[PDB]
């Protein structure tokens, strides 16, 4: 998650073509985070019961000094997104959890960074977690943590604020 | 038995009626079969000269009428005579009651254009 | 040439400027023939206006060319050799005056005529920066500044750039004098007196330069995505 991933990675930058599996359907666009996110998602489901309950805090206790660029926030989303809604079904008392979770990774991601290219997929994103699964529900804690964002994405999120 | 050749000669028979001081000609493509009209006209005639109106009304069903004002943001605002003259029209055109698509805006306008020489 | 006389008679006895139209097409047929149209007027009535704006003249051009002729004024406004007069005042008005053109619109010729409006866009190109030499005042300028925004003004895009295209199409030694003027012009202007100065300028030089090269130069990037054509192949 941090091999170079920094700044210089390399012009192999565009995420969603590769990051996402099955791209590897041939012998070339196959990337080691590419492998490495299909065995995730495979233990992931697998160890969707209690496995899964360590989660949240690993999230908060190594996942922060190691978030510099904007691809690595697409990654760790890789990671940790489609397998809310099992948490959400009978661990509901730490979505709220992830969700700061990722909003911390915001502020990271508005401290280092120059400019953002693709950050309306994090912005709806964001929205659709928000209001699909957690709802009025983390409102307070996240209102102290989204006051720091960049314009653009205050501009996005007026209304996730309201 | 099709015209298949022009547009809907309903507007053909009342221009045919108007004036010769009344000069209208074709704009670009946009009016040919459903709106049918581009009313792009001079008033070349011994009074004095003017920005020829847009006028473009609806099918032949006249639910409608013909001004419509588009080339008029810049046409107006810049020369105050012409101003005025846009601004008697105006008022012109709403105190007329269900106007009609050449006879009545056409002497409408000229009638405008003509009295608010002043 | 009774055409002077009576230009000179309806300033002698002034109009109410909307029957200034009327008293023009009275003495013509208004129609038969109108290449003795106002391409003598405002040349004219400058000239003898000389250190002076001359006005309620040229209100009545405008509320004409509102709807007239456009090619006519375009020529001579850049056949007027105003820089062996230089008066710095009526060439004032003039750019005031026919910023409209750029403002509205350059209106059509209904034939080949129309190409030649860009001859003369063209040739304006190349008056507009005979206002550059007016820039060479030092007096210790005031109308450059005016001159150059007005210009800019006129350099708005998707209007003349096809237009300068085909005049460059058209003939390659007045575009090469144009390119030449515009060096002298960027190497005069090169003492930022202002701010603005030099830096608005300097866009619409680097504008003139680069339209002629390519006028759809496209810049499409980072459209990466799935490109197995070349793969395919």
């Amino acid at each position: 998650s941090s091999s170079s991933l920094t700044s210089e990675t390399e012009w192999v930058g565009y995420p969603f073509r590769l990051f996402d599996f099955t791209a590897c359907h041939q012998s070339y666009s196959e990337m080691s985070c590419s492998y490495t996110l299909a065995l995730a998602h495979a233990v992931w489901h697998h160890s969707s019961i209690g496995q899964l309950s360590l989660i949240p805090k690993f999230l908060t206790e190594a996942l922060l000094p190691v978030v510099k660029t904007e691809f690595q926030l697409l990654y760790v989303y890789h990671l940790v997104g489609p397998f809310l809604q099992r948490f959400q079904q009978e661990r509901t008392r730490c979505m709220i959890e992830i969700g700061v979770a990722f909003y911390d990774m915001l502020l990271n991601v508005d401290q280092c960074s120059t400019h953002l290219n693709y950050m309306d997929p994090i912005c709806d994103f964001l929205y659709h977690m928000k209001y699909m699964f957690t709802g009025d529900s983390v409102k307070e804690q996240v209102e102290k943590i989204i006051c720091n964002l960049k314009p653009a994405l205050k501009l996005r999120l007026r209304f996730i604020t309201h | 038995e099709d015209e298949r050749q022009s547009i809907p000669n309903v507007l053909q028979g009342e221009v045919a009626r108007l004036d010769p001081k009344f000069l209208v000609n074709l704009d670009p493509s946009h009016c040919s079969n459903n709106g049918t009209v581009h009313l792009i006209c001079k008033l070349d005639d011994k009074d004095l000269p003017s920005v020829p109106p847009l006028e473009l009304s609806v099918p032949a069903d006249y639910p409608a009428q013909s001004p419509m004002w588009i080339d008029r943001q810049w046409q107006y605002d810049a020369n105050p005579f012409l101003q005025s003259v846009h601004r008697c029209m105006t008022s012109r055109l709403l105190q007329l009651p269900d106007k009609h698509s050449v006879t009545a805006l056409l002497n409408t306008w000229a009638q405008s254009i003509h009295q608010a020489c002043l | 040439v009774n055409l002077k006389q009576a230009i000179l008679q309806a300033w002698k006895e002034r109009w109410s400027d909307y029957q200034w139209a009327i008293n023009m097409k009275k003495f013509f047929p208004k129609g038969a023939t109108w290449d003795i149209l106002n391409l003598a007027e405002a040349l004219l009535e400058q000239a003898m206006i000389g250190p002076s704006p001359n006005p309620l003249i040229l209100s009545y051009l405008k509320y004409a060319i509102s709807s007239q002729m456009v090619s006519c004024s375009s020529v001579l406004t850049a056949i007027s050799k105003f820089d062996d007069f230089s008066r710095d005042l009526c060439v004032q008005a003039l750019l005031d005056i026919m910023d409209m053109f750029c403002d509205r619109l350059s209106c059509h010729g209904k034939a080949e005529e129309c190409i030649g409006l860009c001859r003369a866009l063209l040739s304006a190109l190349h008056w507009l920066l005979r206002c550059t030499a007016a820039s060479a005042e030092r007096l210790q300028e005031k109308q450059l500044a005016l001159c150059l925004q007005c210009l800019e003004k006129t350099l708005s895009s998707t209007k003349n750039r096809a237009l300068l295209h085909i005049a460059k199409l058209e003939e390659a030694s007045s575009w090469t004098a144009i390119e030449h003027s515009l060096l002298k012009l960027g190497e005069i202007l090169a003492n930022l007196s202002n701010p603005q100065l030099r830096s608005q300028a300097e866009r619409c030089g680097t504008l003139i330069r680069s339209i002629p090269s390519m006028l759809s130069v496209h810049s499409e990037q980072l459209h990466k995505t799935g490109f197995p054509t070349i793969h395919a192949l």
